[PDB]
Formats: C-alpha cells, structure tokens, sequence
C-alpha cells in the first residue's frame, strides 16, 4: 500500500493518472516457473492498439500481503482495448511479461476496497483496489500475427537456401552421427517437424529479436543467440541462451541460433547445419525497438 | 600444565525396530506386554552421577520443530548443482493433463 | 620542547614601528616556515592578502589550514620573537585585534581572515618595506553570524544592483548591521562597495554558495527517486511529504542523461569544499579568560 | 587438592564439588569400622588414610621460619598431633606397631611429654589420647561426637500397568495386573 | 525423508530435480519402515486413545 | 618490562617424547541430557503464518540458576529409518553410517577421499554387505548433510558448538588425507578442529584457548564410542542385576552396553556394576 | 603520564549545586547575559531534569522548589521553540574539588587531560553517570566485529513531545557512523514528533545536537555503584581514566 | 608510552614472500585489536575483503575506521613487528605504491581502502593460506574525489538499470570509471553489482537534502537568475542563457532580510554535520618530505 | 531435567508441604517437639548457604 503513496510523491507527480492493482500468486504461476521471487523490478508498461503505439517503463514494489481482512486476498501486492505489460525480472535467470487489459480495470473500480476482475490473456482472477483519494477482435492478435510474419519469411529463406545448394544438406558442425543406421536416411521426418514447431512458436522474446537489439557492433558480431526448442512437444522451451555444439550431439533438440547481423541456423540433431537470411523493415525494427528497448 | 582436558564423543540410537522373528536371550525377565507388538518409544541413560535419566521424543522435539528439517530448497540446490544427475529416463504420472 | 624562534629584521625598526608593536603583543600570526628562522616576508599574511591585487577569500581559507600559528613574545630593535603553538600545550593570549569582542570562559576560539578594513588590521614596516597582517580571531557561533550576515549582504548588494526595485538598503542595514551575542551589542559595517569589478573579499563565497543551491533541488529529487528499495532507511518515506509539491513536479527527462552526471558532480564538490568552511579553520579553546587583566589561558 | 580449584570457582566445579562431597560422604566416613571386612588390607588402607589426611593440610605457614619441636632421637621434626580415644588409641596402636621413642624432647620448659610417636609416611605424628583427665572430672569427652542425619521412605505408590519383573521365585497369587501396595515395613534399630 | 524427488527428462536445457511432500506417515517406503512396524504403530495407537 | 628469550631446537630426528593418560581425576561435563535448540540457532528463519509459529514456538521451543551434576553436554539429532540395526550401533562407529577413515586411502587425493566419503556404488569399509545404514544421513543433499555440514547453511549464529560438526564437515574430514606423520605432529603441535569450551553452563565453541588443554582423539579416527542405552527399565535393572548373562536383546527391547575407554563404576543402591 | 590537566575554578552561589553531590560527575555551564562574574549557574544532570520536567524522586529529595533555576534560565520556553537551549549548554567536565561556602560555593573540575586531584602527588578519581537515562549504544544493535582502543562518550539531548530529554551514549566505533546509528536509534522517538509539525515553521525542524565528550580507556566496561544518600537506592554507572575533551553540537535529524 | 606489537607467523614463509614483504616496509596497514601478540588472520585486511564476494567498499571504510592503524617496522620469518598509532605522537612514515601520487609538504592524507588495484597493494601468503592487503593513503582533495566517485557510482548504476544504452555507455565509465591527475590518468575497479552499506549512507543524505530543501533562501536564486542570463562567468559556464524552469516556478516571491537570514541561519547550523558524513577516513597532517627518501613525516 | 517437580505439593510457594513445614506459621506449639521437616522446609535457612 505504500508503494501508491510513493509513486504519488515522486512518479505520480511525473505521470498524471495511476490505477492501483494487487496480483495474486495463482496469476503469477503463469509466467513464473518453479519460483516465488519478490516482484521489485516489475517494470509496468502501456501498450495501445490501432492508433499509435507507445510504452512508458515504471516499477511499482510487490511486497506479499496479509493486510487484507478476506482471507481470499492472502498474496503479493503491487478507448479501452488495450494492454499492459510487467516485465519481471531477478537477479538469476527469470525474465517475464505478464499482459493486463482493460475493461477489467474500469468495471473493476466501482464501490479494505478491492474487487475480483478476471484476465483475458492468462485467465485467472486478480483484485483490484480503490483508494478514497481516486473494433475488439484485432486488438490481442498484433504482436501475435507480427512475430509469426517473420517466422514464415524466415522458413521460407531456409528453402531458398536450399534451393541453393541442390535440396540435400552438408554438415557444419562437428558431431559424429549416433550409429550409421540403415533407417535414418528418412530424416525427412525430422526436417518437416521444424517447420511444424517454428511456425508453431511465437513468442516476444524469441532468439532472433534479442539478435535484432544489439548494444555494441563488436561483440555482438563475436556473440551467438540460440534458443532450443525440443521436437513435437514434449516440454518448456528456452529462449535467449547466450553463448559467450553440445546442442547438435543430444537429441531432442532442433537448434537454432541468430547472429546479430541477422543470419540464422537451423541445426539438426546429427549435425546437420541449414543456413537461414532474414528480412527485417524499418517498421519492424521501429517496433522491436519500442518494446524491446 | 599436565592437567589435560580429554574430549570425546557418545551417541546412542532411540526409536528403533526389531525384524519379525523375535528372540530372548535372558530367562529372568516376565513382561506381561505381547512381545509381537511392543515397540520402544524412549531411551533411559545413566548419568554422571548415577541418576537415571529419561531420553523421549518430547525433549527431542526442540530440533524436530524447526524450518531446516522441512523445507528442501537447499538439498535441490545440492542435488542439481552437480555436473551429471542420475539419467533422466523418469517419465510418468509427473504433472497431472487436463482432458 | 624549547620551541621558541626569532626572525631576524633587515634593517632597524622606527619608533612607531616599535611602540605599534608593543599595543599588540599576544596575538597570533601565520608561521609560512615550520622552521621559525628565515626571512620577514614568511610571518607575513601579505603575500595572500595584499593592498595591491584583490584577495579571494577561499586563497586566505586554503593558506590559513596549512600554515602553522605563532604567537608573538618579544619585540626588540633589530628582532621578533616568537612562540610556536603545538597542540597538547597551554598558551596565552590578549586580544588586542581592534574591535573589541567579549572572551568568555570555555567558550570556542575560531581563527578566521579579517573582513574589516586593512588600516584596522595590518601594520605596515616601511623601514623593511613589508606588511604583516593579523589573522582575526573570534568566538565561534558570532563568527558564524559573521559569515551569514556579510554573505547575505553580498547577495542581497548584488540584486540590488542587478535590480534596483526589489531591495531596500535600509531594511538590509538595521537587520545586518546589529550583531548581538549574549546581551553584548557589536555594530559592524559591511563591505563599502561590490562595485563592478570583483569585489573585496566575498563574491566567491557566494557564488559558490549561489550554484550549490540552486543545484541542490534539481540534484536531491533525482536522488531521491534513485535511492527507493527495500533496505532504505524508513525516515526518508516521511520526509517524502515535506518537500514543496513544486520541487516534487520536475521530471528526470529535461536535463540530458550525461549533464545529470555533470549537475551532480559539480554540485557535490561545491557541496564537500563548502561544508568544512564552516566549521571554520582553526579552533582552539580557553580555560579561563581575565577582562581587567585581558588574558586568556588558551589550549 | 589444586586440580579442582585451578580454574577459580565456578558454578560448574562448584557442582562437581558438591557431588565429590556426597561420594565421599558415603565411601570413606567410618573408614575404620569398614577396615573389619577387608580383611587382609589391615594396615595399608589405614596408612593411606591418615596421610591422606596429613596431606590435606597445608604446610606453608606465612612468618616463614618458625622453629620446631623434635622426636627424642632428634634431628626430624614433629609434624602433627592426632587427637583419639582410648579403644581407637590401642586399635590404632595395634595396626601400626614400631612405636619410637615417646619421650619427646620437643618442648622447652626436654620435659619427657611421652607423646606416643607413629612414623607415617616422610613425617613424625604424635598420638594422644585426652580421654583419662576428663573422665577424672566426670565431664563427657568432647570428641565423642553426635551426628544427625535424617532418612526418608515411601509408601503407597502405584506401579504403572505395563508391569514387568525380573525373580523367577516369587509367586504372590494376588493376580499382579490388579495389587497395590497399602502398608510398608522398617528394619528397626535391633 | 519428509518429501520425494525425481528426475524429469529434459527438453532444451538439463532438468532440475523436484519435490514433493509425502503427506502421510504410511507414504514412507516399505524399507525404511515395514508393514510390521505399520501394524505395531497401529495397536499402539489403540492403547493410546 | 622485563623480557626474556630462549631459543629450542631437537636433536634427534625421531621422537624423544611422549605424553600418556595415566587417572582420571574427574569428569567435568555431565553425561546427561540436553538437547540443544534451533531457535537458537537459526532465528532467522519463520514458517509461513504468524500463530502457527508462534504455537511451535511456544509449545516446544520456549542463564540457568544453578546446577547440580555439572557442564551440561549439548545433544544433537540425526534421524534414522527404523530398519536400522543394533549391531551398527553396538561398536565404534560413524553416526553417518559410513566409514570415515581417511587416513588408509591415498595421499593428497582429494576425489579418492570423497568417493569413498561420499560415493555410494561402492559399499563403505565398515560393511562389505550393506551401503549404509541410514541414506537420510550419508549421501550427499540428503537431510545429515543440510543439517550438520559447516559452511553450507551459512545463517547458523556462531558461537554455539556443534558435536555432528565434526563428523558431517567436508572440509575437517578433507584435511586428514595427508601423510600420517604429517598427522601425529600437527595433532600435538597444534589446536584446532573446533572444540569446545570448558567451566561455562552451555558449552560454546573456543576462542581463546590462554591455558586451555585440549587433546581429542575421536577427530582423528572420525568415530564416536557408544554409550549405555536401555530402552526400558526392565534391561536395565537386569543389567545391573548380573553383568555375564544379560541379554543384549530381548523381543523387542534392546540394550546397548556401554563401549568407553573410561570404564566407569556404576551403583545403584547397593548393587555395583564395574 | 601526560601533562597535568588544565583544570578551571567556578564559583556557584550555593543554593543551585549541592554539597552532597558525589565527587566525580560531570556539569554543564550556562551563560548569563548581563552578569556573569558573579554567578555562574552550571548545571548538573539532574537539576537539568529539573529544569526540563525513581529517578524523580531522588531530584525532587535534592532540589526543592524551582523558581532560582527557572529564573536562572527565563528564556526556556522561549528557546525550545526555537531550538536555541542547546547553543547554551556547554560541556565542562567531571567534578573535582567543592570548597564549601555559604552564599557562594567553589566548584573546579576538568575541563581536558585526564581526570585527577591536585593536593597530593595526584591521586586519580573517577567519573560517574546514573544508569537510567543512559543508553549503550554498544548492546543495541547486537564476521566478528573488531576491538579498537578506545571508546567515546557522547551527549545528545532532544526535543520530545515531552519537552527534552538528555542521554548519554557509549560507544567505541568511531564519530562518522555514531551519528548515523544514533539515527537509527530516534528514528522511532522522530515517528513520534511529526504529529503537530504541519502548522509550525522553519526552525523547530531540528531534533537534537550531540557532543562528543570524552575517550575512557576502553577493553574494560564500567562498574555499577549506588548513591548512598539517605533514601537514595540509586544505582550509577562509574568509569575510571577519564580523558575529558568536550566537542561542538552536532545537528542531528 | 611504548608502542610495540609482534605478530607471531604460524608456520615459516618462503624467501620469494620475505622479499616482497621486505620491500613493503614502512607501510600503514590496519591491525585488529591493541595486544602485543596478535593473529595473522586479524593482521590482514583480507577478511573484510575476500575474493569470491561482491567487493563493498563503503564497509570497508568502516572496517579500516575501527581496526587501529599500524606502520611495519620488521619483517622476519616467523615475525611482523609494528607500532601502533596514538593520536597525539609523531612518527616517521614511507610511501611506496603502485597507484603512485607524490605527496606534498603540509597537505593532509588519508586512509582508504585499495580500490584501484587487487593485485597491486596486496600479496598472499600461500604459505599460510592468507592475504596481506595494504591499504591506500592519499592526499585529502584526490581521495575526497575517489569518495565523491564512488558515492556517485552507487547511485547511477542503480539509476541506468537496463533500458537506455546511451546512458550506459558515457555515464556507468567516464566520470566514475577514471580518476584523473597532473600528467596521468589511473583507473577504478567499479562493482559488477553495487551492493550494500553505501545505500544506508545515501539515505542520510537524502535525510539531509530533504531538510535542506525545506530551508532554502530566494535571494541567492535571484542572483543566478540574473547573473546566468544578463552576463557570463567561468562558473556560470555549466549554465547557458537557457534557466531550469525550476528556478522560474520558486523565484514568484519577492525577497526580505528576515526570512532569508533564518533561513541561512538554519542552513548554518546543518551544514556543520556534513564534515562527518563525509570524511570517513583518518587524517593524517605531513609536516615535512623528502622526495629523495618518498619517506615523509606524518602527524 | 525432562520434569520438574516430582512432589508437586511438596514444592511450591504456599502449597501443602510448604504451608505444613514453613516458618510462615506461629500458632503451632513451641519450640519443642523438633520437626525433621523443618530442615528441609524453611525459607532463611535454606537461605543461609
């Protein structure tokens, strides 16, 4: 609670109206895995759809609460059509971004001053307090459909690589084969289960986006972003490895890995090494530049 | 200076359970208790000055009703901060999957 | 443990020269030399404050922390004779400076430059064509007023030749001009002119006062709003209501990203030079103070 | 003995302390009536015990040079005098036998005292026995002390029901998950 | 010996143990106490309440 | 000040000295029962509501005016699967249920001396048949292993001594793997291994040592010697009754007779066990 | 070892300082403005309390009625308004010697060196404080933190709601982090004031001024003595080798 | 009246240490408790400072505060003989470092802990399994600048956080990340995270600057309102024509002597207390040098 | 030291023993008629040592 008073003494006087919301740990099991890490560098962002896009970063502090005299409210603490963004962080490995939306918040404010709202994106309940001092469709899908445009024309370069080199294959890394079997030659098999889960992946935070935010010329060229997603869907995939392979040699694993110049490599299990070209526009660039930094 | 002080370590075992063939030695003692089920639930140790004392797990229980025994994110930390774990075949009822 | 050191005087002394010496025997002087014997102009205050080239009063604070203090025993025809002063070591003084200023027992000896007139402080030996200026010493918290009286004077002069409407002089002078420490009553006259040329002794002061506070608002809520955590110390939440709602409103974007390093930096170094002026260089205490004798049994 | 009181006193050593005095208070008071069962250790439980007690005390006197009495035969001096009655004088005088030269020179003003002499262990101890000249005086001998040590013992608790036993002989017939003591016995003095 | 761990297998980076609680005394493994010890437990049990 | 130096240096190569316990003239520390407790130890940590930590709290956990026997001892816990046998207990044995014996393996290897501290494919020395007597203990991350190995925890308040201390500390059992000689002087010549303090009521870790004698010899065999335990009165009173014929196991009570290089006499009443 | 201490003579009209007061406690001078060569009017702790508002017990059994020393200082309601009594009170050192005299008294204490009398070849005394109103600043907040030489003895004295209050610290760390942990330590007492600041200005902002007053030879503790007046049962702390050297008020908040 | 302290080594060091431990001497380093035979362990800095932990500073200060200072006079194989420091006793002093910055006559030094350079001021003994880590002495006005750095540091990488790289890339290295002097320019080893102790330090500032702020004077804001626009000044030289709108919405008021003379006087009595936040360190006076020797001689 | 009293109206202040064996009555007989209890019930006696 006095993380409201604070804002509204510092950064309330820098940003003109604030709607004070109070995150259940349920709802933070959706982003979280296996974690219950204090929430102070929750990085809170707008994000507005079909008229102009914008993002303004502020921290509000979580702190886990008992104040509430519900006991339904025992947790942590911190044109409507739109969306919201927290971008949690620690100090070990855990980025995520959760999505608030509105039309939970404006029906939610109505009259310890709190009432349930339900989430769109990652449906669960969330509360919301009061403090006495106070075209649908399209909207969602955009950073959805954007991200999955690229996959496609990166895929489709893929092919055009392919096409370069007579639709075999050759080997870039230095994997020996498992055992020289008789039926593997239908890795057929393998190669098509690529273009069913990178089409079938879209996330913000995926490999090549962090390959398109780059700091300094040199040692992003020196650097490798990889993400592994496994085969056919068994588990969680991972994003956003840095190498500063072993990835080739277990299997399991359809590798892929962007330089910052934009170039990709698709790696199979086998060694087997495809590259891939990419096409960004200006647009693109502008808008991965907004949210990613 | 010749006076030296000798330290040493003792420990005695308590709770403990006999396997399902049951046997005496002694011929003198006639508990009235049924020798199948009887269990021992406490230790009695001689003290310094020969005074019976009583070992129980109401007196142990000062160790037994703390956070350390029951919380295991320090032996997961240990477990898998290793370079190989045990191989991970293990797949089964692990999460539980909605219909 | 003998510590006392003569200089030695080119020429002979007139008799002026002697009998002036003579009204101001226990005093104190800067000692440029830790060794006592060498030439006249060490002893002297003239090389830092001269009637030629117009002194900065921050030079005379910087001089006065390093050398070391005198006091004068002896004054004879061709020789001075003076007492090296070491802590841990009992001293006396008479306070013969000019403007009389009431010595009370156990109260805090401050030795600070003169603001008054060079008449009124220096002699001047035109028979070995040198100057030797008396360092003023003072009791603490009137030296203290002192400073903020002729600082607010300086600024409020300076405005009023800026802008001639919004300041009165009468109303500067009947608050200024009266300095009152424990029902003793002590007029003193302010610097006679800034003038448009740099001005006598102030001026530096209070510039350097001027860019630390008007950084100091700018430089503490950015501060602020860095500091917020956790650990932080819980008082700091209730002093975020006190400040003005004004000071509050600024946003971090308008000043660039690099000059908020500059702001700061130049802020806390005017900040860190200005604190230790304060305080106000030498310090001594005295035990016990004679008025119909005027000596005062220093340590 | 210094070994105990090294350290200065604490509560701990003064505990230790405590619990020597009731081992001791039980082990080696009438030392001389338990010397009866020993049998064959007659003499040398005897002598370990009044040197022990000559050891206990302290030898250092603080005007340092204090001249001494002498045995008849001379050169040694008298350490101690043990103060007895008469049936422990002669039963004293019977385990340790080589009487010296009673007539102890020691005092002045060479007056014959007779005070019998026994050697123990490095040092000469005279042993007296006061007991006639008071007994002259129909006065009851002081030495003759009255101790008063009190006894406790219970009656009527109850045995908790998981009953055990150890003596195959008994039978009581009382049927034993059922009986309870009401009533205690005392061996008397006779 | 309060709670079980496991091993999951791995998909994209190396599995991390997991815990879970036993719940109930009867949850431990039949080496650690057997069923002798269960049924012994259990008559004590009845002479207690 | 008057100040005074001599200077010694040994003639010989070998050894031209030995010390040797000859009687015991006391014992100080009492063989009683003190469990020592956690709230003392980690009172940083806290379940998660309020009540039901203050019920714990209150319920179990809760300087002394006086005592009677003398130091108090400070009794620390292992738990231990019910299935573990008598015979581990019965002679001089590791609490962790694995040999600890560092000196026979070889010199300055440090990964030898953990596998055979800490490997479990390979069965410990004391027992060819069995691995271990309790897994809870031995193995590594299991709960002996949270519990008593220093620096791990790292939140302990120090100053409280902690006799499992040096049996599950990596380190303390890690240096003994050099040359044995290497061993018999640094045994002597110098302190250290943690022990604890003497003449105070709670027994705390040393500090000082000013004209403080310690000589501890369990460290260096990393074992600990059992002690008379009964688990009813009936063993007991048996075994005070007749020494020879006693059994050491009854139908479902044992007896563990006490394995101490101090032989100590024992009375009851009027019956004498020594 | 050192040189002699410099001591300073006084001279108290008698019925503002009693003759019962044990040899060895520390008082406090107080300027007048007209006159001041005839009284003095220095202050001992416990008249302080007096003037402030079983410890009462004892300074209302010593000092009865109070209007002499509420004439001494006229101004007392005036200067905790403002914040200006600190600038008054001045550190003089413990007590040495009290020549007895009717209408007049001759105190002489220590101003600095260490802590002595004068008569024969310098026999030493000690200094001593009561243990109520006196804080350790040591036991408060508690790898191993270091032993240094010497410890110093400090003064605050603070503007409740209650009117003020003195307190005495001991502490032996070093002078830049004692303001700081003694900000720690009012930080609850300052929760306490802010209730009616809204209305008031500018110069009643300051909570208190901290002298620093002396170095006693630290790595032993102190002793716990009582009064032996009458009724007293007052137990005080008492410190031996005593090295007086009275500094500034420093501001704290 | 005699400082002497011998430090008793475990076990015998190697002649490769003795020799760089003989070159070493005459070189401050604190000491832990005043015995005369102390613990190595107790001798070295190196247990405030480990390796394997994130590197506080700030706490460091802290530590060398308390832990009584030592100079070394004798360095043999089984011993380190030192005395001590009392306040008021002089003694002689050597300065060979390897951040080297050649000392003036009556400048004053002080005490710090060795920012620059692990390997540089420290050497281990592996024979012993420890650490010998001696400090950094310097002169006053370039250590005041390194603590003005370092403060400044912890408060801007906990500002730049991640988002904008244009403030990582000047601010995080240029003013914090070099200290510069005549002829040279020697770098910091700035903390991969900043961590703990500054933080409590920063909240008594913002303590301060919150109360500052309550207290400030319109007539000093005047004078650089006119001064920045109506003329031009080296000092004003950070300002342009251009003003913080700032000092606009506080200068609506018109001045008076009576408010700003409180204000100043309140001012007065809080700037006082920066002198102790700020120094932190011991000084040291030097009275005299030898450059020849690089061995001064302190007070 | 797992219990505390063994007698508990042996024991404590004002209870059953104590109020029999205390110096707390006078009305009782004079001083003849010796009480082995008294030694062992007396507050200032106990106190002595």
């Amino acid at each position: 609670m006095d993380v409201h008073i604070d804002n509204q003494v510092l950064s309330g006087l820098g940003t003109p109206l604030l709607v004070h919301l109070f995150v259940p740990d349920t709802v933070m099991a959706e982003l979280c895995p296996n974690r219950v890490p204090n929430c102070e560098g929750a990085w809170c962002q707008t994000l507005f759809s079909d008229r102009t896009g914008l993002t303004r970063v502020c921290r509000v502090f979580a702190a886990r609460g008992m104040l509430p005299g519900r006991p339904s409210h025992r947790g942590t603490f911190t044109n409507p059509f739109h969306v919201a963004a927290l971008r949690f962080y620690d100090e070990g490995g855990l980025v995520g971004e959760l999505q608030i939306y509105y039309l939970s918040l404006f029906e939610g404010a109505k009259r310890a001053l709190v009432r349930g709202i339900a989430h769109i994106f990652s449906p669960h309940a969330l509360y919301v307090v009061t403090y006495p001092e106070l075209s649908i469709l399209g909207a969602p899908e955009r950073e959805f459909r954007f991200l999955i445009s690229v996959a496609l024309r990166i895929s489709a370069s893929f092919r055009e690589k392919l096409a370069m080199q007579a639709w075999t294959a050759q080997q870039e890394i230095p994997v020996v084969i498992p055992t020289s079997y008789s039926r593997i030659y239908k890795n057929s098999d393998l190669i098509r289960e690529a273009f069913f889960t990178v089409q079938t992946r879209v996330s913000w935070e995926s490999c090549w986006v962090k390959a398109t935010i780059s700091n300094a010329p040199k040692t992003p060229d020196a650097c490798l972003w990889i993400d592994s997603h496994p085969l056919y869907e068994e588990g969680a995939s991972a994003w956003g490895k840095v190498i500063d392979v072993a990835l080739g040699t277990d299997g399991h694993c359809v590798h892929l890995a962007t330089t910052s110049d934009g170039q990709a490599f698709l790696v199979l299990p086998g060694g087997f090494v495809i590259k891939g070209q990419l096409a960004l526009t200006p647009e693109e660039r502008g808008y991965i530049l907004a949210r990613h930094g | 200076p010749l006076n030296r002080r000798m330290q040493y370590s003792y420990y005695f075992p308590v709770g403990l359970f006999m396997p399902n063939p049951k046997y005496t030695t002694s011929a003198a003692i006639k508990m009235l208790d049924n020798p199948t089920q009887q269990l021992p639930v406490e230790a009695w140790i001689v003290n310094k000055n020969n005074l019976l004392l009583a070992f129980n797990l109401q007196n142990a229980l000062k160790v037994l009703c703390h956070p350390r025994l029951h919380t295991p994110a320090h032996t997961l930390n240990s477990l898998n901060a290793a370079p190989a774990p045990r191989d991970r075949r293990e797949t089964y009822s692990l999460q539980h999957r909605r219909p | 443990m003998d510590l006392k050191v003569v200089v030695s005087l080119s020429s002979r002394l007139y008799t002026d020269e002697i009998a002036k010496m003579q009204q101001r025997i226990g005093c104190i002087l800067p000692l440029a030399s830790t060794h006592g014997t060498q030439n006249v102009q060490g002893l002297g205050l003239g090389q830092v404050y001269s009637l030629e080239t117009v002194p900065d009063y921050v030079s005379m604070y910087n001089y006065l922390s390093d050398c070391t203090l005198a006091v004068l025993d002896e004054v004879s025809v061709d020789s001075l004779i003076l007492t090296k002063i070491v802590p841990g070591q009992t001293y006396a003084i008479k306070n013969k400076y000019q403007p009389f200023f009431q010595w009370h027992g156990t109260g805090s000896l401050s030795v600070m430059p003169p603001v008054f007139g060079r008449e009124h402080a220096t002699v001047k030996l035109e028979s070995n064509d040198v100057d030797i200026v008396f360092p003023m010493v003072l009791p603490t918290p009137i030296a203290e007023e002192v400073l903020q009286k002729i600082l607010l004077f300086n600024v409020y002069s300076r405005v009023v030749m800026q802008a001639p409407g919004n300041a009165d002089m009468l109303d500067v002078h009947m608050h200024l001009g009266s300095v009152s420490y424990l029902g003793h009553h002590y007029e003193l006259a302010l610097p006679e002119v800034p003038g448009p040329l740099g001005l006598a002794l102030l001026d530096n002061l209070s510039l350097y006062f001027c860019i630390m506070v008007t950084l100091l608002p700018r430089a503490s809520m950015r501060l602020v709003r860095g500091l917020i955590r956790h650990e932080h110390h819980d008082l700091l939440n209730l002093f975020q209501e006190m400040v003005p709602d004004e000071i509050a409103r600024i946003d971090l974007d308008d000043l660039s990203v690099a000059d908020d390093l500059s702001r700061m930096r130049v802020m806390m170094t005017y900040l860190q030079s200005l604190a230790s002026l304060f305080n106000l260089g030498p310090r001594l205490a005295t035990a016990a103070y004679s008025q119909e004798t005027l000596t005062a049994t220093c340590w | 003995d210094p070994t105990f009181t090294e350290r200065g006193f604490s509560k701990t050593v003064k505990s230790d302390l405590i619990a020597m005095f009731k081992r001791h208070l039980l082990e080696h008071s009438f030392f001389l009536d338990r010397a009866e069962n020993m049998g064959s250790g007659f003499s040398q439980y005897v002598r370990s015990r009044l040197s022990e007690m000559v050891a206990a005390v302290s030898g250092e006197s603080v005007l340092k040079g204090v001249s001494t009495y002498t045995t008849a035969k001379g050169g040694e001096p008298v350490g101690g005098v043990f103060i007895v009655t008469d049936n422990v004088l002669r039963q004293l005088l019977t385990f340790l036998g080589e009487e010296a030269d009673n007539q102890i020179m020691g005092p002045s003003s060479r007056v014959p005292i007779s005070a019998a002499v026994i050697k123990l262990g490095n040092h000469a101890v005279a042993v007296e026995s006061l007991q006639k000249m008071y007994n002259d005086t129909q006065s009851p001998y002081p030495l003759n002390r009255r101790m008063q040590y009190s006894y406790y013992f219970p009656v009527g608790l109850f045995m908790p029901n998981p009953k055990y036993t150890t003596s195959a002989a008994i039978k009581m017939l009382d049927n034993p998950t059922q009986q309870l003591p009401v009533e205690a016995w005392i061996v008397n003095k006779n | 010996p309060l709670y079980d761990i496991y091993i999951g297998r791995d998909a994209g980076e190396r599995a991390r143990h997991r815990a879970v609680h036993r719940l109930m005394v009867g949850n431990l493994p039949t080496p650690l106490a057997p069923a002798a010890f269960q049924e012994a437990r259990g008559q004590q049990f009845e002479t207690a309440t | 000040e008057v100040h005074h130096e001599m200077a010694s240096i040994d003639t010989g190569l070998s050894y031209s000295s030995t010390m040797t316990p000859a009687r015991v003239a006391a014992i100080t520390t009492d063989m009683g029962i003190h469990t020592q407790d956690f709230f003392s130890v980690f009172p940083a940590e806290a379940f998660g509501n309020q009540q039901v930590n203050d019920y714990i709290k209150a319920k179990v956990g809760a300087g002394a005016p006086g005592l009677c026997h003398g130091q108090q001892a400070t009794c620390e816990i292992i738990v231990t699967p019910v299935t573990a046998d008598v015979a581990y207990f019965q002679k001089s044995n590791s609490p962790r249920g694995r040999a600890a014996c560092v000196v026979s393996c070889e010199n300055y290897n440090q990964e030898v001396a953990e596998g055979l501290i800490y490997d479990h494919s390979r069965p410990d020395a004391a027992y060819e048949y069995r691995s271990t007597v309790n897994p809870w203990a031995s193995q590594l991350g299991s709960l002996g292993d949270i519990m008593y190995n220093s620096s791990y925890r790292q939140t302990a308040v120090p100053g409280l001594y902690s006799p499992c201390r040096a049996f599950f500390n990596k380190e303390e059992l890690l240096r003994n793997n050099r040359g044995l000689y290497n061993m018999v002087n640094e045994y002597s010549q110098r302190l250290g291994g943690h022990p604890a303090t003497s003449n105070t009521e709670v027994q705390f870790v040393v500090i000082a040592g000013t004209d403080v004698f310690l000589e501890q010899p369990c460290s260096f065999l990393q074992e600990a010697f059992p002690a008379l335990s009964a688990s009813s009165r009936a063993l007991i009173d048996e075994f005070m009754s007749v020494k020879q014929t006693h059994a050491p196991i009854h139908y479902g009570h044992y007896i563990i007779e006490e394995v101490a290089p101090v032989r100590r006499i024992l009375k009851f009443g009027n019956k004498v066990v020594f | 070892g050192w040189r002699p201490p410099v001591f300073g003579d006084f001279l108290i009209h008698a019925s503002s300082f009693n003759n019962a007061e044990a040899t060895g406690t520390p008082l406090f001078q107080f300027k007048q403005s007209d006159p001041f060569s005839g009284v003095d009017a220095v202050f001992t702790p416990l008249s302080l309390f007096i003037l402030m508002n079983g410890l009462t017990r004892m300074a209302n059994l010593l000092y009865d009625s109070p209007a002499t020393l509420a004439d001494l200082v006229p101004d007392f309601g005036r200067l905790v308004a403002d914040r200006r009594f600190h600038n008054f009170i001045t550190p003089v050192g413990p007590l040495v010697e009290n020549i007895k005299s009717t209408y007049l008294n001759k105190i002489t204490t220590v101003v600095h060196g260490p802590v002595v009398s004068k008569a024969i070849p310098r026999s030493t005394v000690k200094v001593t404080v009561p243990q109520e109103a006196f804080v350790d600043l040591d036991a408060w907040l508690s790898g191993l933190q270091p032993c240094p030489a010497d410890a110093r003895l400090y003064v605050a004295l603070t503007y409740e709601e209650a009117g003020p209050r003195f307190t005495f610290f001991q502490s032996s760390r070093g002078h830049c982090q004692i303001m700081n942990i003694l900000r720690i330590y009012y930080s609850p007492s300052i929760m306490h004031r802010y209730a009616v600041v809204q209305p008031l200005h500018i110069e009643e902002l300051t909570f208190g001024a901290v002298a620093c007053l002396g170095t006693f030879s630290a790595t032993d503790g102190w002793r716990r003595s009582a009064f032996n007046y009458r009724g007293s049962s007052l137990p005080v702390v008492e410190i031996d080798s005593f090295y007086s050297n009275v500094s500034d008020w420093e501001v704290i908040l």
